[PDB]
């Protein structure tokens, strides 16, 4: 069974649903600054891209409010919008056929942090103080909340989970609902992912490895993926959610088919918690599984949406992956990292990337990778620097890489090229 | 056919499966005072703590610095798996192994501390093994990189149903092409903050009699006991089974199925009655064929409550053996499924019920057959598992005897 995507909704920097998300990518502007959320000073990495959100605009009650951790408001507001836009009629639906795919990575790492201050007397005391206890602290301890949450808003009855595999996430979670659908456990699900990372603990550990960018001088250019003189990538926050169906259905109830998902697949390292090796042997076959579901020839990819995080290691790793499994298509396909406009939301981007990938098959429009002015013998490829690029597609890929060795891939075609296949 | 080839467990009462299954048959349970930290202070003191189990004897010392206590238990909990199934990770296929764990609370101990470096000496202070020695995904990664599986792998985080989602999750995998997948669950959160957390759930049990304590289905029902731990187990293609010249197996994972709840407020029934219905349907088995229920045994009364009448529901009141070996270990969450599956397999293998401890009175309203004390030997060949996620996650399993 196919699985198509009927709604979109989206959470990121600078890009406050898909009009303006969308406006920003082919742009070509960033969204990355100097973090306010607290004072970076003493840390390492000072920039960060962060999203303009309200919950109260977004419609929260006061009690949602002091509930649910940054992470479920940007989660649950981007199913909303994608409910919304997919005209899924709600008294038509049957919740027991309805199902959630969440992913994050770092999940309540706002709240908790929060919490902890309270409970230690600010890092005082190990033996932490009960008188302090947040009647919600057992869900941050355990984010699966957030799924329940998204349910709870669209009335999932359904399977309902978290996925959280690091920094591949995002693609995951979809991955995991495709699944979900193909295999017949459920008809609907609402997939996506969410991260509110910017916070003490999460840009310490970050720069404990150093894998952030130490340019605190020039926050709008601090994102480089491919840029000879990167140098870590910068710490994000956002979310993005998806409707997704049976593709019979969504055509027999006359619903906007935003992309067909014909292919997914994931594998790992084996090789390291955080480092990469530069051949990239694992990803190549994830590309190479991923479009053999598809069915779909390396030479029909139009453009390759990348991870490109801006690190040394990641950037190089996944540019030998495309030529190993696209071969010499892979110098003939535009690719390019949202990242350096939105920055790295972690278990989040995953999602974003589809979504920026499903807004490019429709308007035509390659975003570009910004900052990329230095050329890096390792990475040369073609990666749509600084400027947009017309240019029609009908197949799309798109990748990420995330701690713990995982390699996800995933291919997206439009309704045209799928009512072909 | 998707089997168990191999059972890796790391319980409050017994580090393995010979001594978990031989306490287990026993009533021996593994509950007790907290000695983690002075739990005096706090409501809550009673945990169950696996204490015969030291790191150094059992991790390379390469990854003591790098691993949570849920962690090195997972670790060892996955070698004991592999070898019980007789498995080399470095004579398969790479690419043909993956690995599906659940995990709820992640590295928490490991966290907390890092947690207290940062605001107490400062971001410099803060480990450069933080960035993954915590997150969810952890004990699927390190169990990938210690045996070289390459294949398709996840981590799910779904509370205490997140195990048998995991167990589940790996079927689905191996089904689509991945001959073996390793599989299970473990959690660890006995910190001070943990363990703070966990009283926030409001479903502790604040009791200081370790013999009464966590007491499933029974009138005096006070809140569920936590324990850390859980088990790892080796599932894989029948096919490729006996091809591996592994003939001899636990069971089969017969069917597999996660419903959730109607929002609170709703009125609208639970899920659990569904998500069981559906698990028999994958296996092509009905109510009748059930010889043994592993209830997932909330300890909390109106959960236990919902449970028996979702039972009683499929399989009539009093309709079919019930029982919560758990009682002897508390909720391990992510460990607390995969765990019950490993019970299950062996009072499969072994033709008896594990029974359970410390019940002494069912109200009659559950109208449940319990089994109490002794293990009851029915010879049974089919047993429904069932776990439960706060929030509403449902999960249920169905297997079968090899
Ligand atoms: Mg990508
Ligand atoms: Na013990």
């Amino acid at each position: 069974r196919r699985v198509v995507i009927t709604g979109v909704g989206v959470r990121a920097p600078g890009g406050n649903g898909t009009r303006q998300f969308w406006e920003l990518l082919t742009s070509g502007r960033t969204a990355t600054r100097r973090i306010s959320f607290f004072d970076p000073s003493p840390y390492r990495s000072q920039v960060a891209a962060e999203a303009d959100f309200d919950p109260v605009a977004e419609g929260f009650g006061p009690r949602e409010l002091d509930r649910m951790d940054r992470a479920s408001q940007f989660a649950v507001a981007c199913a909303r919008e994608a409910f919304a836009a997919s005209g899924l009629d709600p008294d038509t639906l049957d919740p027991a056929r309805v199902g959630v795919s969440l992913g994050s990575a770092v999940a309540a790492a706002t709240s908790l942090e929060r919490e902890y201050l309270l409970l230690s007397d600010s890092g005082r005391d190990w033996e932490v103080d009960a008188a302090w206890l947040s009647r919600h602290m057992f869900d941050y301890l355990v984010p699966s909340v957030m799924p329940a949450e998204v349910a709870w808003a669209v009335g999932a009855e359904g399977p309902v989970t978290m996925v959280s595999t690091g920094c591949t996430s995002g693609l995951d979670s979809v991955g995991n609902a495709v699944r979900a659908i193909e295999e017949g456990s459920a008809d609907v699900m609402f997939a996506g992912a969410a991260d509110t990372p910017i916070t003490p603990i999460v840009v310490a550990c970050f720069d404990a490895i150093r894998a952030t960018t130490a340019r605190n001088d020039d926050p709008e250019h601090a994102s480089r993926p491919f840029d000879g003189t990167r140098d870590g990538f910068v710490l994000a926050e956002g979310a993005a959610m998806f409707v997704l169906e049976d593709y019979d259905s969504a055509l027999a109830r006359g619903a906007r088919i935003h992309a067909e998902i014909s292919g997914y697949a994931t594998r790992c390292n084996a090789y390291h918690m955080t480092g990469l090796k530069a051949d990239g042997r694992e990803m190549a076959e994830t590309i190479r599984v991923a479009l053999d579901e598809s069915r779909t020839d390396a030479t029909d990819i139009d453009y390759i949406n990348a991870h490109g995080s801006g690190t040394r290691q990641n950037d190089r790793h996944e540019t030998a992956a495309y030529k190993r499994a696209l071969g010499e298509h892979a110098r003939r396909t535009p690719v390019s990292s949202i990242k350096s406009m939105v920055g790295h939301s972690l278990g989040a981007i995953g999602s974003l990337e589809i979504a920026a990938c499903v807004l490019a098959l429709e308007h035509g429009v390659v975003p570009p990778t910004a900052n990329l002015r230095t050329s890096d013998p390792e990475c040369d490829l073609d990666y749509v620097p600084l400027e947009a690029r017309e240019r029609k597609l009908r197949s799309v890929l798109t990748v990420g890489s995330g701690f713990g060795g995982f390699q996800s891939a995933m291919v997206l075609r439009d309704a045209e090229t799928a009512g072909a296949a | 056919s998707v089997l168990i080839t191999g059972v890796g467990v790391v319980a409050p009462n017994g580090l393995g499966l010979a001594p978990y299954w031989s306490a287990v048959l026993d009533g021996r349970h593994g509950l007790g005072p907290v000695t983690r930290f002075d739990v005096s202070r706090y409501p809550a003191t009673l945990a169950g703590q696996i204490d015969d189990f030291h790191a150094p004897d059992h991790i390379p010392g390469r990854l003591l610095p790098q691993t949570d206590p849920s962690t090195r238990l997972a670790l060892t909990a996955a070698d004991w798996a592999l070898q019980d199934a007789k498995a080399d990770p470095e004579s398969l296929t790479d690419y043909d192994m993956g690995v599906v764990t659940a995990n709820a609370c992640g590295g928490f101990d490991f966290t907390h501390r890092e947690f207290r470096k940062l605001w107490s000496e400062g971001p410099k202070s803060v480990s450069v093994y933080e960035s993954f020695a915590w997150f969810y995904a952890v004990n699927t990664g390190q169990i990938s990189i210690r045996h070289g599986m390459r294949g398709p792998s996840s981590a799910l985080v779904a509370e205490q149903a997140g195990g048998l989602d995991a167990l589940g999750h790996a079927r689905r995998t191996i089904r689509r092409g991945t001959p073996l997948v390793v599989s299970g669950g473990v959690d660890s959160a006995l910190d001070p903050w943990g363990w703070v957390s966990q009283i926030a759930s409001g479903r502790i049990s604040t009791a200081t009699d370790p013999d009464r304590a966590y007491l499933p289905f029974d009138e005096r029902a006070a809140g569920y006991v936590p324990g850390e731990g859980g088990a790892i187990l080796v599932l894989e293609d029948s096919a490729a089974a006996e091809a591996r010249g592994r003939h001899d197996a636990y069971g089969e994972l017969a069917g597999c199925a996660s419903t959730f709840d109607p929002a609170p407020g709703s009125g609208r029934p639970a899920g659990l009655e569904r998500a069981i219905r559906l698990a028999l349907n994958d296996a092509g088995t009905g109510p009748e064929d059930v010889d043994v229920v592993f209830a997932d045994g909330a300890g909390v009364p109106e959960l236990d409550a919902a449970e028996a009448r979702a039972i009683g529901r499929v399989f009539g009141r009093e309709g079919v053996p019930v029982t919560v070996p758990k009682t002897t270990t508390g909720r391990l969450y992510s460990g607390g499924g995969p765990l019950d599956v490993v019970t299950a397999l062996m009072s499969l293998r072994e033709g008896v019920i594990a029974p359970t401890a410390g019940v002494t009175s069912v109200p009659r309203e559950y109208g449940i057959d319990l089994v109490l004390g002794e293990p009851r030997s029915t010879a049974p060949r089919t047993a429904l598992v069932l776990a439960r996620g706060r929030w509403g996650f449902n999960s249920a399993a169905v297997l079968r005897r090899f």
